[PDB]
RNA sequence: CACCAACUUCCUAAACUUAAAUUGGGUUAAUCUAUAACUUUAUAGAUGCAACACUGUUAGUAUGAGUAACAAGAAUUCCAAUUCUCCAGGCAUACGCGUAUAACAACUCGGAUAACCAUUGUUAGUUAAUCAGAAUAGGCAAUAAUCACACUAUAAAUCACCUAUAACUUCUCUGUUAACCCAACACCGGAAUGCCUAAAGGAAAGAUCCAAAAAGAUAAAAGGAAAAGAA
RNA sequence: AACUGUCUCUUAUCUUUAAUCAGUGAAAUUGACCUUUCAGUGAAGAGGCUGAAAUAUAAUAAUAAGACGAGAAGACCCUAUGGAGCUUA
């Protein structure tokens, strides 16, 4: 559908220029004290967040291979051990997992 | 094609004598080709005008449309060239005195419809110019007063001249 | 009271059951925050299930279906319940994450299973009663 | 018992009388030549010499409009990685196409948007004695098939081998890839034959919300045109 | 005739659409427009004329019942001491 004539520059200028139009500022920005980066008050780090989640996979990869095969998902208690700690007898009975890595500072 | 706003920035002011005030320094950076709207990222460009290095920094970072991340990379190309070659001494000291838009060359093509129908395909590109000066970003403006417009109108009718009249 | 999800009832449940199996095996999935939120009561009845009892014949019913790998089952009874054993309910933790930067932004969430082997997630924290606001109504705390 | 109001009229300076086909006369922009001028001019001689309008022609850029419009199953331990949910015409040859094949490298253009490549660049490829394509002169032939037997029929349906002549030891050439072709398209349909029906082949979900209205489908308290029978 | 949500008499759920985010991006159209209501005038006739009336600016979202709506050489039939073409033995 056409306006029965061309839609002037002026009162197109208008219409985009309205404030109704226009892109919003936000004051919702927060720093991030874990990662030194920005944030939403509402919306977590990502850049430690990002670590986590590397880990894990990096945690998931070895219970893989120590698995050995699909569907073998144990009955027991799983536990992650970093290198510099060994098994102990509260650790009997749970699936143990081995890291090269030492224990991570933020991880306790 | 034109590309004055780079030679805006070569500009070089003569040598200021030591009883002159230190000039506040002025960086234009542009994008020439960017595959975006002109208007889209003109809206961008509106709401950052007069707002500080940090401030625009921020609400760029969590802003959801492609042109604001190119936007922020410009802007940081811009900080980080103000710095090395402006001599801005310090980062944060820096505000978007100019941010506009402008609009690029095309390319054209034929947009095939299924049913023997086709229509005119136009791939956009935009310039975007930002013009950066060190500082702080200027004060907001402050609405007149009852009083202030009073005294005007006051004013006014006092200025007014006698028309064609001895 | 439900999210209308899927092409069908059944696909909810589907994607559900996929969604539930997936969790059990990790302990820790990163979900679009609506599907987390969804699934997030499902999973904590689940361990209410486990909690029942592994001689629970319905309990049997209920996890073989939702849970298509069979290895978890003996999982769910003997790791999942001992563990939750204690706690009454919030097995799961959800948070919000950064939306997704794939070009259709949607709503990022992270659930896990509480108690697990895995790294913890970086927690919101709130503020210490050092500050001086708090040392201020520590003052009025203590005088009252 | 007046005033207002037309260039009618008067007044200062000037001027010397009021529709439109047609007809007489005086100038002029631009370009070139002759001869001059010399911040862009003159006198002559010339012409592809002046466009808001020929269903005029070419190019640029707007408006509609950032509007119509368009798109990928789940999780993870990861795009030649696993597992889960769900779908059910697949594989060969013919024809056609002609490198669209594959690896790598790119992320601009092409895919009717991306991711990813089918795009861009580079390099490789399709292996044949077996698969496929690329001597002569005479003499002389009644009876279909149908499990061909019986059995009938009408619609009427089968070189060889002999007699002579002539030659006298051979494996090259060419085709071989592919998700491919004809439909302006990575089209929705068109496309011969054999095998077989999942062991082969696949993904409806760009995200969020759960508006109304609209479209499709399912369900109905009581009723039954306000089951499939008759005229 | 029956049958059934076709309907009496509609309701509910699912899918599509819808709404929001991000990416890409046409078409018919277009004298210029600082684009109002009422009565008048006029050729059936006025957003733009006469006289009244109303009126911060800019935006945003919804519906097609009537004006026996506006219209074309659409549709239909008939005529000619109208033309012209055609056939001739
Ligand atoms: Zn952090």
């Amino acid at each position: 559908a056409a306006p029965k004539n061309r839609r002037t520059i002026e009162v197109n200028r208008c219409r985009r220029r309205n404030p109704q139009k226009l892109i919003k500022i936000k004051n919702n920005i927060d720093i991030c004290p874990e990662c030194g980066h920005l944030k939403q008050k509402h919306v977590l780090c990502g850049y430690c967040y990002e670590k986590v989640r590397q880990e894990t996979t990096k945690i998931r990869q070895q219970i893989g291979a120590q698995e050995g095969g699909p569907f073998r998902a144990p009955s027991v208690e799983t536990m992650v051990l970093y290198t510099g700690e060994k098994p102990s007898e509260k650790d009997q009975g749970k699936r143990i997992v081995e890291r090269n890595i030492k224990r991570p500072s933020w991880f306790t | 094609i034109s590309r004055k706003w780079e030679k805006k920035n070569k500009i070089v002011y003569p040598p200021q004598l030591p009883g002159e005030p230190r000039r506040p320094a002025e960086i234009y950076h542009c994008r020439r080709q960017i595959k975006y709207s002109k208007d889209k990222m003109w809206y961008l460009a509106k709401m950052i005008r007069g707002m500080s290095i940090d401030q625009a920094l921020a609400q760029l970072e969590f802003n959801d449309k492609k042109g604001a991340q190119i936007i922020k990379e410009v802007l940081l190309e811009a900080q980080d060239m103000a710095v090395r070659d402006h001599n801005v001494e310090f980062r944060s000291n820096l505000h978007i005195a100019e941010s506009t838009s402008g609009r690029g060359q095309c390319l054209k093509r034929i947009r095939y419809h299924g049913r023997g129908r086709f229509g005119i395909m136009e791939k956009v590109y935009c310039h975007y110019f930002v013009k950066l000066v060190e500082g702080p970003p200027p004060p907001p403006e402050v609405p007149k007063t009852a009083v202030d417009h009073a005294k005007d109108y006051i004013q006014q009718l006092r200025s007014r001249t006698i028309i064609h009249t001895l | 009271v439900y999210r209308r999800l899927g092409l069908g009832p059944e696909s909810r449940i589907h994607l559900l059951r996929n969604l539930l199996t997936g969790l059990v095996r990790h302990e820790r999935i990163e979900a679009t925050w609506a599907r987390a939120d969804e699934m997030r009561g499902y999973a904590e009845k689940l361990i209410d299930y486990g909690k029942l009892g592994d001689t629970n014949e319905r309990a049997m019913r209920m996890a073989d279906f939702w849970l298509t790998e069979k290895d978890l089952i003996p999982k769910l009874f003997k790791v999942l319940a001992p563990r939750f054993q204690g706690q009454n309910g919030n097995y799961t933790r959800m948070l919000q994450i950064p939306n997704r930067k794939e070009q259709d932004r949607a709503k990022m969430a992270v659930i896990e299973y509480k108690g697990n082997y895995l790294p913890p997630l970086p927690l919101p924290h709130r503020d210490s009663n050092l500050t001086l606001l708090n040392q201020l109504l520590l003052g009025l705390q203590q005088d009252l």
